């Protein structure tokens, strides 16, 4: 119930530390698609 | 049939074809709690109603609990994409559905007289938003 | 749709700022004949707000 989010949207730190998990999540998820050998022909 | 039919595991896409059984899935989950709820919120024993509901799902569709579960149903099989067995599936569940939504249907004329009555004439649409 | 004249009928011993307020209770009055749900109306009136 968008109501649920909006009573406590609308009451420094809880924007830095919602931030940081933003940027954390944002490398785990780009190193999350690449294989650790990219070419493997070329190691192989 | 559906999982047979259905193509090898790992080829089925990704990206931005796989949030269609998520919403579906997301909106047989809602439309059967509240299904649930709507029923379960007036019987005072297990299965006893007081009045009739017509509210929620109920106003779009006569049997909103069958209708969810033929909607999950319809979810796993939608999910492996398969057309034919979703067919056959709903055939199934159509025929014992409807079987059962009649003899219920019937006992609730019965029993609440004009009541249900009415509340089918709003609605007539048994399992299928305006298609059964 | 309301015949205004047996409603002054009705509202005799009343007063003007009463008066003012006869009709929204009129129409909750209205609306309470039919058969309706609570949290159906709190869901709805909590979307809209």
């Amino acid at each position: 119930d968008p109501r649920i989010f909006s009573i406590l949207l609308l009451r420094r730190y809880f924007t830095i530390k919602g931030v940081v998990l933003f940027v954390v999540a944002a490398l785990l998820y780009r190193i999350n698609n690449r294989n650790m050998v990219e070419s493997k022909n070329l190691y192989l | 049939l559906a999982a047979f039919e259905g193509p090898e595991l790992h080829r089925l896409p990704g990206g931005w074809a796989n949030v269609g059984i998520w919403i579906l899935i997301v909106i047989t989950m809602l439309m059967h709690y509240d299904s649930t709820l709507y029923l379960a919120r007036y019987s005072e024993k297990v299965v006893v109603p007081t009045a009739v509901v017509q509210f929620g799902p109920y106003r779009w569709v006569r049997h909103p609990i069958y209708a969810s579960t033929m909607l999950l149903f319809a979810a796993y099989c939608t999910a492996l994409r398969a057309p034919l067995s979703l067919l056959f599936l709903l055939a199934v569940c159509l025929v014992y559905y409807n079987k059962k939504a009649k003899m219920e249907e019937e006992l609730m004329v019965e029993s609440f007289g004009q009541s249900y009555s009415d509340y089918a004439d709003k609605v007539r649409h048994k399992f299928i938003p305006f298609v059964y | 749709l309301v015949d205004w004249r047996k409603v002054s009928e009705k509202t005799t011993l009343l007063r003007p700022i009463e008066l003012k307020l006869v009709p929204m209770a009129l129409e909750s009055s209205a609306f309470r004949s039919k058969f309706l749900d609570t949290d159906e109306l709190l869901s709805y009136v909590s979307w809209f707000a």
